[PDB]
């Protein structure tokens, strides 16, 4: 599942 | 049948400044909020950035429908040439597609990319591959760090293909 | 401080350049120092232009003429992005150079560029019928008239700088 980054 | 380009970040450059590159150098870059995803140059969506689970990913803000839906149908440095404007293009990955898989896409849409995190981003001028290169934080300031990079000839070489 | 709380902000008016593109035409460094006036440059009629602000797409439309200007008619709002501005001799000759021929710009505030919706007309400054602005490196270097033979669109040069100051231009 996604995770964001930044 | 269809390319999906994630730019990282555009780093507007002088030629000098491209031949001097050397790994370990870390090129200053502007923290990316948004990722705006590209077809053949052409901006397509915009995203907010990340990983699924070890691959880098977009999760789709915004389709450009327009253009989705028309896609279905050894010298100074003081020398002026030095000086010439030559953009240094970090991308974040891409993945290739089917203009229908494309056209599928919608707000929330999780595209991975055809790359692991924490592998090296890479790093092309005037659309040729020429460097590696990694992303650092240091005090919230975002940097691309330079770990592989072919000679300033063949810098010069590609570039002028 | 405990300041900003309390305070009430007095108008801004500043504001922003929307620029319109009619093409982008890679060229060599060569060719750019051998540019004269009667030079046509081979560009295929965009079926739509995209608007950036500082560099960044805003927005998609179409475009014809509105008041003998040059004009823009909104056909897609980039939203995120608009809501976040509210918020070896012969090598170095063959060095490529973009060369951008510019249908026209308009100054805006940001009110102004967030109120825009699909349907918005936005006349651009510059009369249709003179000639178009044409770049590199973000400097003024010629001007060009959009012309045809056959299905065969070219861009020719109507005035141009001295290679000197195109190559100036360059490396400003």
């Amino acid at each position: 599942v996604f995770q964001q980054l930044g | 049948e269809l390319e999906l380009v994630a730019n990282f970040a555009d780093i507007p450059l002088r030629l000098s400044q491209i031949l001097k590159l050397k790994p370990g150098d870390v090129l200053p870059i502007e923290k990316p909020d948004r990722i705006i995803a590209h077809v053949d140059g052409v901006p397509v969506l915009t995203s907010q950035y990340g990983t699924v689970n070890g691959q880098y990913a977009l999760r789709v803000e915004h389709l450009i429908n327009p253009i989705l839906n028309s896609l279905n149908e050894a010298m100074q440095d003081i020398d002026l040439i030095m000086d010439i404007p030559v953009k240094l293009t970090v991308e974040l990955g891409r993945t290739r597609m089917t203009i229908k898989e494309l056209l599928r896409l919608t707000q929330g849409s999780v595209v991975a990319l055809d790359g692991l995190a924490g592998e090296p981003l890479d790093i092309l001028i005037n659309g040729y591959l020429i460097a590696q290169g990694e992303v650092v934080v240091v005090a919230d300031k975002y940097g691309v760090r330079i770990t592989d990079i072919i000679t300033p000839s063949e810098r010069m070489r590609r570039l002028s293909r």
